């Protein structure tokens, strides 16, 4: 009984930590009246400079692409988007609703400026940046231009955040 | 050897302090108390008080009285007296009981939590056979040769 | 609603109660008006 | 009711001759709040704000702004019912009962139901005010065989995720090894932007003893207390500091703040004691009786409670 | 993701398995409206026939030994109960409040006639009935005199429920 809670646990975190905002209940409030470094966070949506005319679409998805690179897919039901990047990449993922699993995503040709998942923490400011297979951003063949400006920030095990503006496509 | 002390106090009592406040011999009943419970009174023969109680059987003019005892008559648990009428109030042996009883005064520092106890000729319980009682403490030595102890007796076993 | 007020007279044994919360919330708001550190 | 509920009439009455609980001087009046239920759970969520990038300049025409952020936290607190039983007299059998100085049986320890309650009373709220302050139910000095509560139900001392700092046995009399603790402790305290707030200390008497020596060759006009004093100004901005002493405490220091911001109690509306409508009554003169209070509701903000344990080995 | 979402339902049923009542979200209604062989379930607590003036006591439990036979072990803590039987039986636990973690249990020197967990389903009527080192009952060294009344009920894998009556002990 006691096992099986333990292992439910272990399970409960492993899920919850890919997740947007995953809820629990703590037994003591957390403290941070330092206003600075308070927004590189996993649940921080959107981009740190949106315009009132940027162009957003809701999509459904397979798998969990929040914060990363989204491709289309067709398969029977319609086509959905999943994590991925190369030459198929279509937009990236900004927000995410998993109660009605849909994901709010910025076309490739709006530019973004925000916090995106990096592969590693080998990425620093001004180096260009491609997405992998899997929508990660790594170091640099670049069919889109994306620059790091900022270094790469873990919060989790394998959760990494960097700063980047992305402003389309190369030739 | 009585539920109050005979002698009186010259001090009056500090009532400060709540813990540890209940280990005197003048705490009647039980612990735990459930209002369903059956409870009995008998005329008492000698002072069977916070002990084990068998039946006594005099020629036949007087009715049968209750003796501190135990082994293979045991009746029940004498948890109360009043002293004014000379009776005494037992709880059945069929039924739960769960309070402090006189311990032997032998081995008492040999007597933990959880360790099995039966009741002896004189109605004394003593680490052990056909009587259910686990002591739930340590013994409490309340004079020279009067020992208490929490105990738990549900029952006769097999 | 307090036990306090002699002209209050409960009814039942639910509002005994409720009686007797806000009796224990007017003693409380009494004694730290008159607490001094 | 009271027409019909002897009892009930007789708390009535006898409700004023109850003292007030010690942990209330613990708290500021802004710390305590009321709440209103029996046993459960209660959620409160905290919404802060934050910025997410430098702030944008206002000239000619400018549609890309910065953002600013949200976020919450929800914290669970359990709460818990309990009750005592107490025996007394049937109110019609106290007239047998009633004698020229006194209302009871002395030989069989026999009160009248006001008297009972009174005293029985006054016990719960001892037991309410040792688990406030120590997190913990026992009613044995040793301080063990206690009683296994809920989680997200913590004291004072036993908070979690709290500042505690262990003073060495040999150095148990050496008031300038429990003074460098205490900096220590001090130093790794985090108010964040609350530390202009008034500041409560917590001693057992015997450390209280300690305190009054003068400070130490050694000097005059000044004592280990007003040292205490003048280290913990340092830190809460120059703000006032209140000390008290506890009995129930020993060898141990408490050192918390007195902001609602961080520290919060909110207790249930009926945690202090409580009479029962259920009566039990027989042939006999001898009935019994109920008491209900409530435990739980102590919220505090993580790493702002300063523990100081003196080890007597 | 998909694998993380699959184990935590494989845990969460698991876990659930050993509950009173299980709090299970159904997408339909089920069907009930027969009135005969309602009562064989998991959740009914309690016994089938109850007196008024039955004694009742609560304590802390360790373990889950919901409807089976309980033993006081003392450890610092309060004695708790826990799942077992053989000689050192105390009682029968018949109800647990899961919030509180307590459980009630009958004492073995009252009465009971109910359900109660059974080793398995190899128990027929007017069997002699002993508690196992798990609080299961088991057929026939039977300090305690339980006789069976209906045959082993299966509701899951390993709940096994059968009609039992208590009534003390041998000599």
């Amino acid at each position: 009984t006691t096992q099986l809670v333990k292992e439910y646990q272990e399970k409960r975190s492993k899920l919850e930590k890919f997740m947007k905002n995953p809820q629990h209940d703590a037994s003591l409030l957390s403290n941070s009246n330092e206003f600075r470094d308070k927004n590189v966070e996993f649940f921080a949506s959107g981009g740190t400079r949106t315009s009132k005319f940027d162009k957003l679409e809701n999509h459904p998805f397979l798998g969990y692409p929040y914060k990363r690179g989204v491709k289309r897919v067709i398969q029977h039901y319609e086509p959905h988007v999943e994590a991925g990047g190369g030459e198929d990449l279509y937009g990236i993922c900004i927000d995410i609703d998993e109660f009605s699993k849909t994901a709010t995503i910025v076309p490739i040709t709006n530019n973004f400026e925000g916090y995106l998942v990096a592969k590693d923490s080998t990425v620093k400011v001004k180096d260009k940046l491609i997405f992998n297979k899997d929508g990660a951003l790594e170091k640099v063949k670049a069919t889109i231009n994306a620059t790091a400006l900022t270094d790469a920030k873990q919060i989790s095990n394998e959760v990494y955040l960097v700063k980047v503006a992305v402003f389309g496509n190369k030739a | 050897l009585m539920k109050n002390p005979q002698q009186d106090s010259g001090l009056l009592s500090n009532s400060i302090d709540f813990r540890d406040q209940n280990l005197i011999f003048s705490n009647s009943g039980g612990v735990c108390t459930s209002s369903k419970d059956k409870i009995e009174n008998y005329p008492a023969k000698g002072y069977p008080y916070k002990r084990g109680v068998k039946l006594s059987f005099g020629d036949g003019t007087t009715e049968l009285e209750v003796e501190a005892g135990g082994g293979d008559d045991l009746y029940g648990v004498c948890s109360d007296i009043d002293e004014f009428s000379g009776m005494a109030t037992v709880i059945p042996i069929t039924n739960n009981f769960t309070g402090y009883l006189t311990l032997k005064k032998d081995g008492q520092n040999g007597v933990n939590p959880g360790d099995k106890l039966n009741f002896n000729q004189h109605g004394e319980l003593e680490k052990v056979k056909s009587v259910n009682a686990i002591a739930l403490s340590k013994a409490h030595k309340l004079t020279e040769d009067l020992f208490i102890v929490l105990a738990s007796v549900f029952g006769n076993r097999a | 609603a307090s036990l306090l007020d002699s002209n209050f007279v409960p009814i039942n044994f639910t509002e005994f109660v409720q009686a007797i919360s806000n009796t224990y919330k007017q003693r409380r708001i009494q004694f730290y008006e008159n607490l001094k550190r | 009711l009271f027409d019909e509920n002897y009892y009930a009439k007789a708390v009535a009455n006898i409700i004023g001759e109850v003292k007030d609980p010690i942990m209330y001087k613990w708290f500021s009046p802004d710390q305590i709040e009321d709440v209103d239920l029996q046993m459960g759970y209660q959620k409160t969520v905290k919404w802060d704000a934050f910025l997410n990038a430098n702030p944008t300049t206002i000239a000619n025409e400018v549609n890309t702004i910065s953002t600013i952020g949200f976020s919450s936290e929800v914290v669970r607190l359990n709460y818990l019912k309990l009750q005592y039983k107490f025996r007394h007299l049937k109110q019609t059998s106290e007239k047998f009962y009633t004698s020229d100085s006194y209302i009871g049986d002395i030989n069989n320890n026999l009160l009248p139901f006001a008297q009972a309650y009174k005293l029985a009373s006054s016990e719960i709220i001892k037991l309410i005010n040792h688990f406030v302050l120590t997190g913990t139910v026992s009613i044995q000095k040793d301080g063990k065989n206690q009683k296994r509560l809920l989680p997200n139900m913590y004291g004072l001392l036993n908070m979690p995720e709290q500042i505690k700092e262990e003073v060495a046995s040999g150095d148990k009399d050496k008031m300038d090894k429990i003074f460098e603790k205490i900096e220590a402790g001090l130093s790794k305290l985090e108010l964040g932007d609350e530390f202009s707030t008034p500041m409560m200390v917590i001693v057992d008497p015997a450390t209280s003893l300690k305190l009054v020596k003068p400070y130490a060759a050694a000097s005059s006009c000044e004592k280990w207390e007003d040292v205490l004093i003048q280290t913990i100004k340092a830190i809460n901005n120059r703000e006032d500091v209140y000390i008290e002493t506890s009995n129930l405490l020993k060898h141990k220091i408490l050192i918390y703040p007195l902001n609602s911001e961080l520290i919060k109690f909110k207790p249930s509306k009926y945690m202090l004691p409580t009479p029962n409508e259920q009566v039990d009554k027989d042939s006999t003169d001898v009935a019994h009786s109920y008491i209900d209070f409530v435990l739980g509701g102590l919220l505090a903000t993580r790493k702002t409670i300063l523990q100081v344990n003196i080890k007597q080995s």
